[PDB]
RNA sequence: CUCUAACUAUAAAAAUCUCUCUUCUC
RNA sequence: GGUGAAAUUCUUGGAUUUAUUGAAGACUAACUACUGCGAAAGCAUUUGCCAAGGACGUUUUCAUUAAUCAAGAACGAAAGUUAGGGGAUCGAAGAUGAUCAGAUACCGUCGUAGUCUUAACCAUAAACUAUGCCGACUAGGGAUCGGGUGGUGUUUUUCUUAUGACCCACUCGGCACCUUACGAGAAAUCAAAGUCUUUGGGUUCUGGGGGGAGUAUGGUCGCAAGGCUGAAACUUAAAGGAAUUG
């Protein structure tokens, strides 16, 4: 049955999208249904700024952090937890999952 | 049965049975 | 709606609405009389004019080409007539 | 793992919305009280209503809640909502004698042929992301 | 070497591991009290204790 | 200047047997080539951050007995085909390069990142664990 | 930690004691001239430590060059060519972004603009620049993106590639890192572009040399003193 | 009726399975 | 190295990780979206040339020149096949060390043919929107892309009139989306799958229970793999769709 309107592609009206390889499986899928995750992160964590704080020349560093993409694939991501099998009338809901840190 | 390997064994049966048509001729 | 004069709507109606879709269509377009700033000669210009309408008096170009209405020469006065 | 399961919290509600003037915040008080005045078989579910009911008491004087709605406390709603200010705080008068309009509604106005003393004001109508 | 270090739990961070029997602690450090380190600790535990550590190097996460 | 003697740590951190690798600012001359499974005995824990930390600390033994106190940190992930993601130890063996006396600065993430190069390893449906 | 099969298909020496220290000096348009110490091995005839010095390269942050931290997100290389005793004068090699900056500032909802040239300097360095534009949300803006139509993208990827063209070729490589430092010319760049689209922070990249002339020892000692 | 910030990290192995299926009006 | 673990394999002839480079081949990240184009397959670095195309604008031109299409035709993913140019990664077949009862499977290290091209073919895919095309109408709300309209609109400064970019309002066209039934169906659901027992706008092509089987043979095209055309004998009372509860 149609178990969703969109096709759970997000392509509709493209033809064909470039394949992605995933970041654990290495899967190939298609761009667009590669569930993409910006993993944007401080390069270091909290338990550790203080260490290279007084251990660091050049007072109150800007602390450069670490940027990456992550094109998951799908059989990875509801395995490794980023993506969560919601219920059928959640489904239509694609916000984000109400402001994860508030 | 999926039919993918089905359709493989049947063409396999062809491609025998082409082989002895053409060294029956 | 439900209950409309579509033989008597508004004049608003009128402008708003695409032309090919009034009662009656007619082309938003007009006729505009124009004076170039160098010589006196008067000049009949189509709104949206296609090719430069050159004064026949004299090489002054009085619209642009333009996907649209042509772009005039910032001189030239222009009355819809 | 006691959780005062709805017999008793309906029937220490039902106590409070007609005994409250005759209540008390001691839970020996309420006890014999609620024992004389309530026919309860068991001692055990007594003393579990009083419990309840004093409860209720200390929340009451804390300050009032939901569900609970008495004589006293209706009472008391009924002479706050009954409130009438002076002047109506519109009146033409606060905020800038005449108040302010902008030009549509100005327009209005004349257009439906009345007096209603105006001020006319622009929008400056820049839409703000907000 | 001797390097045996104290540390006084001020938080109780629930209790982590498979068996469901180790704890871990947010522990200030007797001396150096403006540090704070969360470890792994196996047994009973309560805020205000004073915990033993042969190693204060080590950043203990949850027990998988 | 305070009269110090600049080096670069530059961690190369993959999901297995983090590498800690200080050379000069040329780059060139190395020091301290010691790594994770240089301190640990299973061959298997030497991504975890045990491996790392032990590395740095014999890492800044040998700085400070060569000179080298104040570091300027690149820190770097297999990257290119596999996976562009830091490992777990090399962080761990940053934090205690900082904790050991010596001094930080400028660190930086130089990991290694391709325009779609390489079509690369694991199949059409990739790996199947 | 303990053997393996060594599969071979004491004598052991002290590393640092036979070798010694060098001091890096920048050319004089860099505020901040001493740069650091290199190690090398103890200079010994036949392969001298000057043939191994000449062609290093030093890897430095423009902040570290400059003093102030607005230079943060800026790395310069120096490419190691005298060799002086005790101290080796460097000249200009090449300049970069950290990723850091690059990665941070390239975000969704809003297209990027990339132009490369490759252009020869006033004298006779040939160099290779990278510009990248990111386009801006006017400060009234509804719609919640910024894209550009690919003619604005043309007009403003060939508009940089004239002005790098121009900034180039006009002066020497001492004078373009003269420009480099304060970055009139990105501000140049938003200006002269400033018709087509808002076109937010527009920057410098990687500035890549390709080739030089011969060696001008007299460029080297002008460059430093 | 003025509001655009914080983050972590697992995939060892696991095959097979007998009867006997039927009843609602006042 | 690599993994859940374990070796396979390279290593003081200094493997791995270092800094410069150079080589060939591949692709064109990050921007990259419920977003653009094209008949479909498909198409993503820059620049020049070549022609082409939709939409908009048009008080321009011909006046039925139109729609669908049996026959015929052009494109047509990947894989496959010829030869020649490439030869990096990756990698079907093979070679290897682990998993297990066995594993020539899943994890791993090499690895031909293939992936890349130039001519020559082949014409099939879950080629899917599983919805043929052209028409007309029916219900509300937002945004988005392309175009054109008005803004005494705002930002822009080349004093400033012009641009451009936004904000607003309107309109034409496309990918779509949200609410809803007052219609539809078996229902999932659909704003088309509606305007259908109140059965009729024009049109091509498909199917008659399930296996046999898209198989036998006959053609037909192809060097080859096979493609299109395509049954029966016989067997069976179900196979199947959708949702409901365990
Ligand atoms: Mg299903
Ligand atoms: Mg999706
Ligand atoms: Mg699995
Ligand atoms: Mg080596
Ligand atoms: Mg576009
Ligand atoms: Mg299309
Ligand atoms: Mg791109
Ligand atoms: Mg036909
Ligand atoms: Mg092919
Ligand atoms: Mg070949
Ligand atoms: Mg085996
Ligand atoms: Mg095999
Ligand atoms: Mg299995
Ligand atoms: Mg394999
Ligand atoms: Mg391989
Ligand atoms: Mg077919
Ligand atoms: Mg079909
Ligand atoms: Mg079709
Ligand atoms: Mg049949
Ligand atoms: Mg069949
Ligand atoms: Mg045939
Ligand atoms: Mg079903
Ligand atoms: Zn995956
Ligand atoms: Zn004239």
């Amino acid at each position: 049955p149609k178990k969703r309107a969109s096709n759970g592609r997000n392509k509709k009206g493209r033809g064909h999208v470039k394949p992605v390889r995933c970041v654990n499986c290495s899967r190939s899928v298609p761009k667009d249904k590669a569930i993409k995750r910006m993993a944007i992160r401080n390069i270091v964590e909290a338990a550790a700024i203080r260490d290279l704080s007084e251990a660091s020349v050049y007072a109150e560093y800007a602390l450069p952090k670490t940027y990456n993409k992550l094109h998951y694939c799908i059989s990875c991501a509801i395995h490794a937890r980023i993506v969560r099998v919601r219920s059928r009338t959640d489904r239509r809901i694609r916000a984000p999952p109400q402001r994860p840190r508030f | 049965m999926r039919a993918k390997w089905r359709k493989k064994r049947t063409r396999r049966l062809k491609r025998k049975r082409r082989k002895v048509r053409a060294r029956s001729k | 709606v439900l209950v409309q004069d579509l033989l008597h709507p508004t004049a608003a109606s009128e402008a708003r609405k695409h032309k090919l879709k009034t009662l009656v269509q007619s082309p938003r377009s007009h006729f505009l009389d124009v004076k170039c700033p160098g010589c006196l000669n008067i000049t009949t210009v189509f709104s949206h004019a296609q090719t430069a309408v050159t004064c026949e008096s004299c090489s002054t170009v009085l619209c642009t080409p333009t996907g649209g209405k042509a772009k005039l020469s910032e001189g030239t006065s222009f009355r819809r007539k | 793992g006691r959780v005062r399961t709805k017999t008793v919290k309906r029937a220490s509600k039902a106590l409070i919305e007609k005994y409250y003037p005759k209540l008390t915040m001691d839970f020996q008080t309420n006890k014999r009280l609620c024992d004389e005045i309530a026919t309860i078989q068991s001692k055990r579910l007594r003393n579990k209503i009083a419990g309840y009911t004093t409860h209720l008491m200390k929340r009451i004087q804390k300050g009032p809640v939901r569900g609970i709605s008495f004589k006293l406390q209706e009472e008391e709603r009924e002479r706050k909502d009954q409130y009438v200010p002076d002047v109506s705080a519109l009146d033409l008068s606060h905020s800038n004698d005449v108040l302010n309009v902008d030009t549509q509604t100005a327009e209005l106005v004349n257009s439906l042929g009345l007096k209603l003393p105006l001020s006319v004001s622009s929008v400056s109508a820049v839409r703000d992301r907000r | 070497k001797t390097p045996v270090t104290l540390a006084k739990v001020i938080k109780v961070l629930g209790r982590t591991g498979s068996r469901g029997g180790v704890t871990q602690v947010r522990v200030e450090f007797l001396e150096d009290t403006t540090r704070t380190i969360v470890r792994n600790v196996k047994g009973p535990v309560r805020e205000g204790d004073i915990l033993v550590l042969m190693e204060s190097e080590r950043e203990a996460r949850r027990l998988r | 200047d305070n009269s110090q003697v600049f080096g670069v740590a530059r961690i190369f951190a993959s999901f297995n047997d983090t590498f800690v690798h200080v050379t000069d600012l040329s780059g060139r001359e190395t020091i301290a080539r010691v790594t994770g499974g240089m301190k640990v005995k299973a061959d298997r824990d030497e991504s975890s951050p045990y491996a790392a930390m032990l590395a740095a600390q014999d890492v800044a033994a040998k700085c400070k007995e060569v000179g080298i106190t104040a570091v300027h940190i690149k820190i770097r992930a297999t990257g290119g085909t596999r996976s562009k993601t830091p490992g777990p130890g090399g962080q761990a063996a940053l934090r205690a390069l900082a904790r050991s006396g010596l001094r930080i600065g400028r660190i930086e993430d130089v990991t290694p990142v391709p325009s779609d190069s390489t079509r690369k390893k694991g199949g059409r449906r990739g790996r199947r664990l | 930690a303990v053997g393996k099969n060594k599969r071979l298909s004491k004598r052991v020496v002290d590393p640092f004691t036979r070798k010694e220290w060098y001091d890096i000096k920048a050319p004089s348009t860099f505020e901040n001239r001493n740069v650091g110490k290199t190690l090398v091995n103890k200079s010994v005839g036949l392969k001298n430590a000057s043939d191994s010095l000449k062609g290093r390269v030093v890897e430095v942050c423009l902040a570290d060059l400059q003093g102030s931290e607005d230079h943060s997100f800026r790395k310069v290389k120096l490419r190691v060519d005298e060799v002086q005793g005790k101290n080796l004068l460097t000249n200009f090699h090449g300049m970069d972004f950290t990723t850091d900056k690059l990665r941070s500032m390239v975000r969704k909802w809003q297209t990027l603009i990339e132009a490369n040239v490759t252009v020869k300097t006033s004298d006779d360095y040939v160099l290779r620049i990278f510009a990248i534009a990111f386009t801006r949300k006017q400060a009234n803006q509804v719609k919640r993106t910024s894209y550009a139509q690919s003619s604005h993208i043309r007009q403003i990827r060939k508009v940089i590639s004239e002005i790098l063209t121009r900034e180039v070729q006009n002066s020497t490589l001492a004078q373009l890192t003269s420009k480099l430092i304060p970055e009139v010319i990105n501000k140049e760049i938003e200006n002269a572009t400033k018709d087509i689209f808002p076109l937010q922070n527009v920057h410098i990249r990687k500035v890549k040399l390709l080739k030089q002339p011969k060696f001008d020892l007299g460029s080297l000692l002008s460059l430093h003193g």
